[PDB]
DNA sequence: ATCGATGTATATATCTGACACGTGCCTGGAGACTAGGGAGTAATCCCCTTGGCGGTTAAAACGCGGGGGACAGCGCGTACGTGCGTTTAAGCGGTGCTAGAGCTGTCTACGACCAATTGAGCGGCCTCGGCACCGGGATTCTGAT
DNA sequence: ATCAGAATCCCGGTGCCGAGGCCGCTCAATTGGTCGTAGACAGCTCTAGCACCGCTTAAACGCACGTACGCGCTGTCCCCCGCGTTTTAACCGCCAAGGGGATTACTCCCTAGTCTCCAGGCACGTGTCAGATATATACATCGAT
């Protein structure tokens, strides 16, 4: 009778959770009413940001010669970028260090 | 039982290291009492709120989450120990 | 008895990872700051959001709240691929709901 | 003796610093420093480890974050020596002093 | 390029 | 018809001047800046009480995230001196129901 | 018959709308449930807040022999007291100006 | 309409009485290109984010809530506006 | 004739404007700026007068109180004059990233 | 000093 | 010191439009009541915190020699402030109009609630290979000759 | 330029404990349905935003002058670095007691929701006196002598 269960990620197209997005909006006092598409969107652009920040930082992994990715990774990604820098300005990465970085002046004369 | 004089325990050369990450090249001597200030009235902050999280929870025991609450309400974001 | 259970972004940030870098891995405290990042964002664009929604006296945060509150929270070009992403996938779940 | 010229080893321990990620204070020093600000605001509280270490993570951050507007407050000035002078600009310029 |  | 009725705490900043420094008077632009901090400040103490229910686990805002709110948002003396203000009224409106 | 009116107000001994304070607690999606001393409590201290203020904005406006508080005077207030000053540390105050404030070595030597 | 070069309206005794509130005594004649620069950059932060709540609202008309919203983004709380 | 000797009246102005709470700028060129940019995010938008009014208010205290950090920069430099160099590090410093 |  | 001229602060009189107040209305707060589930609390488990000790050895503390950086002086030249005669266009006021902000009325498409059912994803368990460690050689910078 | 020394980098090897996969189960997401009200939207109106004219004059502009500030250089002094030695106590591996964090079950007190007033607070209109303008001139203080 009752057809099989389709999650609501599969039918965006997403692998991050719409039906949690859409509990954990409800639950959070952020409105009245949460409206069908608000976690479809919002998972999406989670994931988006996810796989933003994963890229660049498997990148640093290679660089590295790392297969896998550690906090140090996350940093070097994040400051090395933009965008990301900005969205993050104010955020502290545990055990991320700092970019290299001398002032020129601080370098010895030839 | 209680403790004292615990600021000294920054020492110098941590100080240092902490200035070269920084990419400072040349401290001058006054640096370290002032950087011990600094770290002081920091931590003051940070902890005097990470208090006031535990005693609301009526715990005894500042939670790692207390901290990161602590710092996210002054603006300092933390990752890496939850939340 | 087993422990309560946490719940955890952790395993949707692996299934993103396997498809930008297959043969890449993550650790477990890089794994921490990716759940920290998620659940900082999220708290983020549902909390301008339903100030949105207040500012216009309505009760839904629609789809329509996020977009916006997506502009206002993201960088430039972070900010125009989010919002080409979301409205994608709207479209896609829309067709097949 | 061989002796290398003031400045290159300095350097050469901004590299390595730089490259590292460790936290870069003795955390028992640090952990009884905790424990001595927070007697202050509330007799026999205990603490996580991951509390403390939550802690030094954002203290060590903060203050390399300070030394680096620091430096570039002394090299405004034309000095390579960073002074107090040079932290007291560094945090009222970010509105922590006033 | 940003990702996808 | 008559303009759409808007709420204002224009009246008790009036309410509370006048027992303050009953000769003064205050204008209507600084009025204005006084209605804004009442609204900033209310929603500083609101938005962390809401925090702190959450963090806890917590359906209700009671005086207990209030005082709590109040003892983080306010520096200092002025923290001591709200939290006495917040504690007496509370004990005098219980004693009358 | 019903007992005659009095406001919450008047139980706490405040002159802020301990009513209104609870209905904005309600609707303003704070939590599910909002409990009775909650706005008492809040009016209380923005009461308080408001009389701190206004008592050293109303002695600026006499030190300037004026009856009238206007935004210089607000300002005047919160830049003077360290503690407002914090508190109001990034608000703008429309038409309040600044403090006067000359650095020493800016001023002619003897 | 289309307006253009406007910025050259924010004068240099505009700026120089700006900086005299500032409390400078002596200004660099580069000053005035560099300040018309940092202003043009804070104002297109403003607008954008002024416009967005304009649009989301589908209004036409930007309002002084729309600025005064924009501004508490940028961590600019501006009293005496509304709000 | 009679003169004021360099920095007499700037002391005086300085006084003056930060004994006055008037607006600096002018009104009608400053109105035609926010239009100008106003019009790169959106054509024919309309203002209020308030929002304009908003928008000075706010232009005007930000350009202040970065000439304050501009100045305590000019002179950690041992200056009196400010420079774009200051502007620069006060930025910077605000992380504001200049 | 600080106010009632 | 001295003069004197510039400009700021202090007095007085006129005027006006902003605020302080009163009134009429209605909306939303208060009074009385019920329902039910959030929170208090008491009892229990057992995690993980504090505490103490013994070895090692990494790091801190100390002294010293001297390099180079801070900074005080001085010279000079050009960039800036002060002034004023000319030009610009801001500001004021008045007027006209129509875009669109704000509101009311009506409908229905949407989201909240609900009960039944299922499998997504969580905890726990185990395995092995990515990374940590390390010892040896490569090579690249440093600085003195 | 060249050379010897120190340091960092690179390589091959051993090995261990964290990441990845798996199992199985339970609770939270789905399905299917009803309800009712949020908000889409159409129609209206009257606020206030825009455009324009034109007069006054505050402000901007540009050009002269010269002085005082920027900064370039130099000299001296001592503070900081580098580094070799001694001392400290951080670290860590281990054992132990226990405090109190993290659940349960129970149950009652509190708050949400409803209806019924009804008076606090708003929009509006009005009157007058606090502050803005203006003129006068007493007092400050700047700077040439």
């Amino acid at each position: 009778t009752r057809a099989k269960a389709k999650t609501r990620s599969s039918r965006a197209g997403l692998q991050f959770p719409v039906g949690r997005v859409h509990r954990l909006l409800r639950k959070g006092n952020y409105a009245e009413r949460v409206g069908a598409g608000a976690p479809v969107y919002l998972a999406a652009v989670l994931e988006y940001l996810t796989a933003e920040i994963l890229e660049l930082a498997g990148n640093a992994a290679r660089d590295n010669k790392k297969t896998r990715i550690i906090p140090r990774h996350l940093q070097l990604a994040v400051r090395n970028d933009e965008e990301l820098n900005k969205l993050l300005g104010r955020v502290t990465i545990a055990q991320g260090g700092v970019l290299p970085n001398i002032q020129s002046v601080l370098l010895p004369k030839k | 039982k209680v403790l004292r004089d615990n600021i000294q325990g920054i020492t110098k050369p941590a100080i240092r290291r902490l200035a070269r990450r920084g990419g400072v090249k040349r401290i001058s001597g006054l640096i370290y009492e002032e950087t011990r200030g600094v770290l002081k009235v920091f931590l003051e902050n940070v902890i005097r709120d990470a208090v006031t999280y535990t005693e609301h929870a009526k715990r005894k025991t500042v939670t790692a989450m207390d901290v990161v609450y602590a710092l996210k309400r002054q603006g300092r974001t933390l990752y890496g120990f939850g939340g | 008895r087993r422990k309560t259970r946490k719940e955890s972004y952790a395993i949707y940030v692996y299934k993103v990872l396997k498809q930008v870098h297959p043969d890449t891995g993550i650790s477990s405290k890089a794994m921490s700051i990716m759940n920290s990042f998620v659940n900082d964002v999220f708290e983020r664009i549902a909390g301008e959001a339903s100030r949105l929604a207040h500012y216009n006296k309505r009760s839904t945060i629609t789809s329509r709240e996020i977009q916006t509150a997506v502009r206002l929270l993201l960088p430039g070009e972070l900010a125009k691929h989010a919002v080409s992403e979301g409205t994608k996938a709207v479209t896609k779940y829309t067709s097949a709901k | 003796p061989h002796r290398y010229r003031p400045g290159t080893v300095a350097l050469r321990e901004i590299r390595r610093y730089q490259k590292s990620t460790e936290l870069l204070i003795r955390k028992l020093p640090f952990q009884r420093l905790v424990r001595e600000i927070a007697q202050d605001f509330k007799t026999d509280l205990r603490f996580q480890s991951s509390a403390v270490m939550a802690l030094q993570e954002a203290s060590e951050a903060y203050l390399v974050a300070l030394f680096e507007d620091t430096n570039l407050a002394a090299i405004h000035a034309k000095r390579v020596t960073i002074m107090p002078k040079d932290i007291q600009l560094a945090r009222r310029i970010r509105g922590e002093r006033a | 390029g940003r990702s996808l």
